[PDB]
């Protein structure tokens, strides 16, 4: 894992059914194939991902002030670590089955659903500023207040201008 | 008289005078504009907040 972000949601995305979870994290990172036999590796690639994550420890690390605030030579700060889950609840509306009068019949019921990746791209060996810029700028979109909405790739589309192909029903 | 006179008092003249209400008195004042992060942005990029 290259780089690392952890970027906080308010209410309105929180109640997402894609984003389950107070707290978002965003990363890059390089894969590597290699043959069986050694580390002889094949190909190289990286991955832009964006996961719901869950609070599952703690850990030491540096403490960094910023310009209003001063530090000491050693000091540290406690942060969360995070980690992916796999399912998280959600509540809709029901009914009761075994109801027995007209104050009961309407309930919220919880059901837990799966989780998926908010983001999941693939970039070759080279083009690594391709993968730095995509990582930025969702990292930004997400900094924006809003959900992630933008995931349009130039390198894979259909040819535009080719009308001959692009007659055919889509809606 | 061959000491000193109040025409030799200078520096408690010239210093103006405030009337206190309390014996405790306090005053605000404003040291930075914001910290100096870069006001350069790109195209349709929202700039980041700043606080004085």
């Amino acid at each position: 894992m290259l780089f690392k972000y952890i970027h906080d949601v308010n209410a309105k995305v929180e109640e997402g059914r894609r984003y389950l979870s107070d707290v978002v994290r965003v990363a890059l990172d390089k894969e590597e194939t290699t043959d069986p036999d050694t580390q002889e590796v094949t190909s190289t690639s990286y991955r832009v991902t964006a996961y719901p994550v869950v609070q599952v420890g703690e850990e030491e690390v540096p403490y960094i002030p910023v310009h209003p605030k001063t530090a000491e030579p050693g000091q540290k700060v406690t942060v969360p670590t995070y980690d992916v889950p796999e399912k998280l609840p959600v509540l809709v509306r029901g009914r009761n089955p075994e109801a027995t009068g007209d104050y009961d019949d309407h309930i919220w019921v919880t059901e837990e659903v799966e989780v998926r990746p908010l983001v999941d791209e693939v970039f070759k060996e080279d083009e690594f500023e391709k993968a730095r810029l995509y990582y930025e700028n969702v990292a930004a979109q997400l900094a924006e207040g809003d959900d992630i909405r933008h995931y349009y790739r130039k390198d894979l589309d259909r040819e535009a201008g080719h009308y001959s192909v692009s007659r055919y029903p889509s809606f | 008289n061959l000491s000193f006179t109040d025409q030799h008092i200078k520096f408690w003249k010239k210093i103006p005078k405030q009337k206190a209400y309390s014996t405790v008195e306090q005053y605000g004042q404003l040291l930075d504009y914001g910290r100096s992060q870069g006001a350069f942005v790109g195209e349709g990029v929202l700039p980041d907040t700043n606080d004085s």
